[PDB]
């Protein structure tokens, strides 16, 4: 029965430091996604915002032309 | 064996780490080409400094090193300086813009660029030990890149190499050499993201040696070569235990073992002396008893907090030169007599000592006098706690208003990682105040 | 290198962009020609900031030279140093401007406006790392505001992630009489604030009244005033252009400066004030009302954020001491809840003139002084239509003259709103 547990904590030992290893990456992996994701978010509407004064741009310019 | 891979990230950790090698190189015999005469094995052996040096089949001792910045101008100081010889280029590894005093940009945006590459570097070194202790991480809190990029190398150091053991020595922001508003954001950040990967921190309070150059050191207004010098020796003497033998020296991972009683205190405070001037210096011998006595003020210690109001959970006690056994029994005997030092009633009032020979070394040209020994004092004490307490003033004061949070949520960070970093920073606080409480 | 890109629109931009290459060259060891002869290799060590390197050893002017008026580029050229600059860098219109900011942003400024970004796109691939763009303009006139805020829209289209940075003069009564200035300043803040990360507040009326009142100038000149504008830019830029720890780029000067995205206009200030001290005396005169470009009391607001350069060879430990002085003596016009928001440097090399000198950058909400006397100028022209067939007969509707007023209007309560604000 001594020998069984000796087997079951080196076996634990090992098992912790995986299940550390491998939330550590799980948590990585996310966080990149979960930024990535955002930043691009930013961007986008930050550029469809600058999109909008062109469209704008070319009504204020159009409307010049339906005063003729 | 047990080697030793030291890795320097953004300007403080690159320009302390220029300090620490120098010092090292003037320790060992090592020349600014790398040839140690001294050392009759060519291209390998399993000598103390092999711990943190290489051979090359050439002579050529080479540090265990990466120099990481996202930036090249203080790496190309390295690269053209005294000491590039002593370097291969594929250790320096430089980007070509900075994280902009931002953790957002270290950790996520410009930082996930070079991270690859910097593990294939680090990978290389890995792979020519036989038997690797673990890292030592040199980086600021303050810095982008110290704070963030550090940040994303533990986490990828711990998936990539295990439980390998991983020191820190850490830059606390001061006030008289900030270069930024947002410091206390990045000290915040990036303690909380690193406190599970990192197995034991020096924390080097800027302003603490800032003092220590001003005050004992007669250094009117100290730049960063003032402070480095300074920083290099208490990093030598914690070192030391690693580079060097001896039948008294204590390796730093059984002062680690007494150091660290749960895995979230692993924050040891550092007390130097004598940093003494070569004018005060001369006609004085400072005796065992005296550099000894001179740990417990708190004028000489690496971060501004004070012991005599907290208890300790650990005291190590570092000497290097000439220093016999006799003398250090006798020393801390007087200290337990005299007491001054209440410990917590869960741990014994024990004193873990170590002693190597080789007296202190100074670079040329110095600040420093060459005095024949010298101690470094760890302790682990509920004092250090009041660093973290100034630092989550200072963050709150700036989150109530969202300051400057803006720059950081425009590079895809969210307020819930400042607030999921601000509570683990008020559940530190928490714990030091738990492991002072006395016993029922 | 971090390079930074530089464009100068209008005729008050080319002429404080033109005087303010004339006093970095100067600084730098540059002569006309484009030719180093100076003593000291920090005049050098970043010069890539704001000079390319040309064959035969020779430095340009990273300058970007525009103008609807095609006179004022003759100018430009005429005035030694004007030799100097690219020759197909300089983009010129035909028409004129006409104090009219809808030609220059909708109509006149538009049909121009790929000639200058084609140039500014050449200037740009050939950075090895492009730090971001710095436009120097007036707001009262109609290229210069009109066009040049077109230009920034247009730039941070196709550079989203790099810096923009402006010196923007403000329209005084005491300088100018044109009465559509108020129209014109009001629609240009109403882009800044929303299209720039950074905008250096000259006005004007500070410019004139440092001229009539200090300098005791009966009659002072455009010169004059640009003098102080170039004295100004030459310190607030000198962090970028020499060798040091502090604000040593645009984006980290951003991160320090700006708290918050909108509120990005700062207050700039200097001492000595001169035409053509001890350190105690320079900071002292820096944080007073009578140093500042903008036409604003600081003693009237709160500073969020603080930029002291002091140039020269004076004692470290000295100016440590008087910047800590000077906080604790004026410890409430500092809000509480920014923590060392004052930030200082000091650089060995004094300006061309002086033996040392200091230059002041405030993130001030005693700003809101200056946007209010625009918006007070402004609405007593727009409550009774004044002028608005120039803007209408362009295409611009009325609802655009309303939506500038109102953020303009809460630029303002977002300064008070931060003044008023406390620790608690
Ligand atoms: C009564 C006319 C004078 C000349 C005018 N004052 C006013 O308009 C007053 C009176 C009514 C109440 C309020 N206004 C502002 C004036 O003194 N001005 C404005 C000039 C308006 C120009 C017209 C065409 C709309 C001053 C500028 C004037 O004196 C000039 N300075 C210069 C000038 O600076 N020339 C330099 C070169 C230069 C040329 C053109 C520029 F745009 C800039 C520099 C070289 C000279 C030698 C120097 O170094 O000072 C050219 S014209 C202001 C600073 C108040
Ligand atoms: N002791 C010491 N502190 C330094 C040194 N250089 C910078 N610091 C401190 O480090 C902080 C600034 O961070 P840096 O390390 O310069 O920044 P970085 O890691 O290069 O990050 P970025 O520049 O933002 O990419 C401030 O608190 C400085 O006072 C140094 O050589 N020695
Ligand atoms: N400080 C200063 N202000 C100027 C200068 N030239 C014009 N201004 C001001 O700029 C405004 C008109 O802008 P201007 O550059 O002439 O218009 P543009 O033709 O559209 O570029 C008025 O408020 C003038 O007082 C100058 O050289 N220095
Ligand atoms: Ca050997
Ligand atoms: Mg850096």
């Amino acid at each position: 029965e001594k020998r069984e547990h000796e087997r079951e904590v080196i076996q634990k030992a090992i098992e912790e430091n995986n299940n550390f290893i491998k939330m550590a990456k799980e948590k990585l992996a996310q966080k990149m996604e979960s930024n990535k994701e955002n930043r691009e978010a930013h961007l986008a509407a930050m550029l469809e915002r600058l999109q909008e004064k062109d469209k704008h741009a070319e009504e204020v310019r159009k409307n010049k032309e339906l005063k003729e | 064996m047990r080697e030793c891979i030291s890795i320097h990230v953004g300007q403080a950790g690159v320009q302390i780490g220029n300090a620490c090698w120098e010092l090292y190189c003037l320790e060992h015999g090592i020349q600014p080409d790398g040839q140690m005469p001294s050392d009759k094995t060519i291209g390998g052996g399993d000598d103390s400094f092999n711990t943190f040096f290489s051979e090359t089949g050439a002579g050529k001792h080479v540090p265990r090193a990466v120099f990481v910045d996202l930036e090249p101008t203080v790496i190309d100081e390295v690269r053209t300086g005294t000491y590039r010889q002593l370097f291969h280029p594929e250790q320096l590894i430089t980007g070509k813009e900075d994280a902009a005093n931002n953790y957002a940009r270290g950790h996520y945006t410009i930082g996930k660029e070079i991270i690859d590459l910097v593990l294939d570097r680090i990978r290389k070194l890995a792979d020519q030990c036989t038997g690797l202790q673990g890292f030592l991480v040199f980086h600021s809190f303050g810095g982008g890149t110290g704070s963030g990029f550090t940040s994303l190398l533990m986490e990828r150091l711990s998936v990539d190499y295990g439980k390998k053991s991983k020191l820190e020595f850490s830059i606390y922001p001061a006030p008289q050499v900030s270069t930024a508003v947002v410091e206390p954001y990045n000290s915040i950040l990036t303690t909380h993201t690193t406190l599970e990967h990192s197995d034991c921190a020096f924390m080097v309070d800027n302003e603490a040696i800032y003092d220590i150059c001003r005050r004992n050191l007669d250094i009117e207004r100290p730049t960063y070569t003032n402070l480095n010098r300074l920083i290099s020796q208490i990093v030598s003497s914690i070192t030391a235990s690693l580079r060097f033998d001896g039948a008294l020296n204590v390796d730093l991972t059984e002062f680690q073992t007494n150091l660290v009683p749960y895995p979230r205190i692993h924050f040891p405070l550092a007390t130097y002396a004598p940093v003494i001037s070569a004018e005060k210096a001369y006609h004085e011998q400072l005796s065992v008893a005296e550099i000894t006595n001179a740990c417990f003020e708190p004028a000489n210690q690496m971060v501004k907090c004070d012991p005599r109001h907290g208890k300790y959970m650990a005291c190590c006690l570092l000497y290097r030169g000439d220093v016999v056994p006799k003398d250090v029994n006798a020393a801390i005997a007087t200290i337990k007599t005299k007491r001054s030092i209440q410990f917590v009633d869960w741990c014994p009032t024990g004193f873990k000592v170590g002693i190597n020979y080789q007296p202190p070394t100074v670079v040329p040209g110095g600040d420093l006098a060459k005095v024949q020994r010298a101690v470094c004092m760890l302790s682990n004490t509920t004092a250090i706690a009041e660093a973290w307490a100034r630092l989550d003033h200072k963050f709150d004061l700036m989150y109530a208003k969202r300051a400057f949070v803006h720059w950081y949520v425009g590079e895809g960070m969210e307020e819930g990682e400042f607030s999921e970093a601000r509570e683990d920073m008020a559940a530190l606080e928490k714990d030091y105040e738990e492991v002072g409480v006395d016993s029922v | 290198m971090r390079e930074i890109v530089h464009i100068q629109a209008g005729q008050c931009g080319n002429q404080i962009g033109a005087k303010f290459w004339e006093v970095i060259s100067d600084e730098h060891g540059i002569d006309p020609t484009g030719s180093y002869h100076g003593d000291s290799d920090l005049q050098l060590e970043r010069i890539n900031v704001y000079y390319n390197e040309a064959t035969g050893n020779k430095y340009v002017p990273r300058a970007i030279l525009v103008d609807l008026e095609p006179g004022t580029m003759d100018s430009v050229r005429s005035g030694p140093f004007g030799q100097i600059f690219r020759p197909d860098n300089f983009v010129f219109g035909q028409s004129g401007a006409g104090n009219n900011w809808a030609k220059g942003h909708y109509t006149e400024g538009a049909e121009l406006v790929d000639s200058v970004l084609d140039v500014v796109r050449k200037e740009s691939e050939s950075c090895d790392c492009l730090q971001g763009f710095q436009l120097t303009h007036s707001l009262g006139g109609g290229t210069g505001s009109g066009m040049g805020t077109l230009l920034i829209s247009k730039i941070r289209e196709e550079y989203p992630d790099r810096i923009m940075n402006t010196f923007s003069v403000m329209p005084s009564p005491k300088v100018s009489d044109t009465v559509v200035e108020p129209y014109n300043a009001t629609l240009s803040v109403h882009q800044l604030v929303e299209n720039t990360d950074e905008t250096y507040c000259i006005d004007n009326e500070a410019l004139y009244d440092i001229c009539f009142r200090t300098l005791k100038l009966t009659t002072p000149t455009y010169g004059d005033l640009n003098h102080l504008v170039s004295a100004t830019m030459s310190g607030v830029t000198t962090c970028l252009r020499f060798p040091g720890q502090l604000n040593a780029d645009l984006r980290k000067l951003a991160v320090n400066m700006v708290p918050f995205p909108r509120l990005h206009f700062f207050m700039p200030g200097f001492a000595p004030l001169t035409s053509r001290l001890t350190v105690p005396e320079l900071t002292q005169q820096m944080f007073d009302s009578k140093n500042m470009m903008a036409a604003c009391d600081p003693r009237h607001g709160r500073y969020l954020t603080v930029a002291a350069i002091f140039r020269g060879r004076m004692s470290m430990k000295e100016v440590d001491e008087q910047m800590l002085n000077v906080q604790n003596k004026n410890s409430s016009y500092f809000v509480e809840w920014i923590p060392n928001n004052v930030k200082t440097a000091v650089c060995d090399i004094p300006p061309r003139g002086l033996k040392m000198s200091a230059t002041f950058i405030g993130n001030s909400t005693a700003i809101q002084e200056l946007f209010k006397r625009i918006s007070e100028q402004f609405t007593a022209m727009f409550r009774r239509k004044a002028f608005l067939h120039w803007y209408t007969g362009e295409g611009m509707d009325e609802m655009e003259f309303t939506e500038a007023e109102s953020n303009m209007n809460d630029l303002v309560s977002e300064y008070q709103q931060y003044q008023d604000a406390t620790a608690d």
